[PDB]
C-alpha cells in the first residue's frame, strides 16, 4: 500500500509540476503584452494632446 | 539667446536622474557598427514622453548647423534639456512689451511698418517669400492693412 501510494503522490507532484511550468509561460507572455499594452496606451496619450492642441489652434 | 543658461541650469537633480537613467539604459555600444550619431530620434523613441515637437526641432536642426553630427557631454545636456521643462517659456512678455515701446518709440499708436522694415534691414535677413508675407499678415491681421498692439503682440509671443 505504501509503495503505491508513492507512486501516486509522484504522480501529482510531476502534474502540478508541469502545470506550474505551462503558467509561468503563460505569465510572461502575458507580461510582454502588458509591455506593449502600455507603450501603445502612451502613444494614445501623445497623439491625444497633439490634436487637442490643433482644435484649440 | 536662453539657449546657454538653459544649458547651465541642466546642472540639476531630476534631469541629471534622466540623462543618467538614458545612458545607463538605451546608451550603451555594443551594436554593429552603424554609428547611431542620429541616436537623438532613438533618445526620444525611448524616452517614453515626448515633449512638445519644437525642442525635437531646433536640437536637431541648430546642434551641429556645421555638421558636426556628434554629441557631446554639453549636447548631452542639451538633448536633456529637450527632455525636461528647461525652456525659457516665451522669454519674458515685459521684454516684448519693452521692445514694441521702443518700437513706438515714435509713438505711431501702434509698431508701424517701417518699424519692421528697419528692423529687417538690420538683421539684413534676405527678403524672400516669408519675408514682407510675414510683415503684412501680421499688420493685416485684420486683413485690412491696419497694424494694432495685439497684431505684433500675438505674432512675437509663444516664441523664445
Amino acid at each position: 500500500e505504501a509503495e503505491k501510494a508513492a507512486d501516486e503522490s509522484e504522480r501529482g507532484m510531476k502534474v502540478i509540476e508541469s502545470r506550474a511550468q505551462k503558467d509561468e509561460e503563460k505569465m510572461e507572455i502575458q507580461e510582454i503584452q502588458l509591455k506593449e499594452a502600455k507603450h501603445i496606451a502612451e502613444d494614445a496619450d501623445r497623439k491625444y494632446e497633439e490634436v487637442a492642441r490643433k482644435l484649440v489652434i | 539667446d536662453d539657449i546657454y543658461k538653459a544649458a547651465v541650469e541642466q546642472l540639476t537633480e531630476e534631469q541629471k536622474n534622466e540623462f543618467k537613467a538614458a545612458f545607463d539604459i538605451f546608451v550603451l555600444g555594443a551594436e554593429d557598427g552603424c554609428i547611431s550619431t542620429k541616436e537623438l530620434g532613438k533618445v526620444m523613441r525611448m524616452l517614453g514622453q515626448n515633449p512638445t515637437p519644437e525642442e525635437l526641432q531646433e536640437m536637431i536642426d541648430e546642434v551641429d548647423e556645421d555638421g558636426s553630427g556628434t554629441v557631446d557631454f554639453d549636447e548631452f545636456l542639451v538633448m536633456m534639456v529637450r527632455c525636461m521643462k528647461d525652456d525659457s517659456k516665451g522669454k519674458s512678455e515685459e521684454e516684448l512689451s519693452d521692445l514694441f515701446r521702443m518700437f513706438d518709440k515714435n509713438a505711431d499708436g501702434y509698431i508701424d511698418l517701417d518699424e519692421l522694415k528697419m528692423m529687417l534691414q538690420a538683421t539684413g535677413e534676405t527678403i524672400t517669400e516669408d519675408d514682407i508675407e510675414e510683415l503684412m499678415k501680421d499688420g493685416d491681421k485684420n486683413n485690412d492693412g491696419r497694424i494694432d498692439y495685439d497684431e505684433f503682440l500675438e505674432f512675437m509671443k509663444g516664441v523664445e
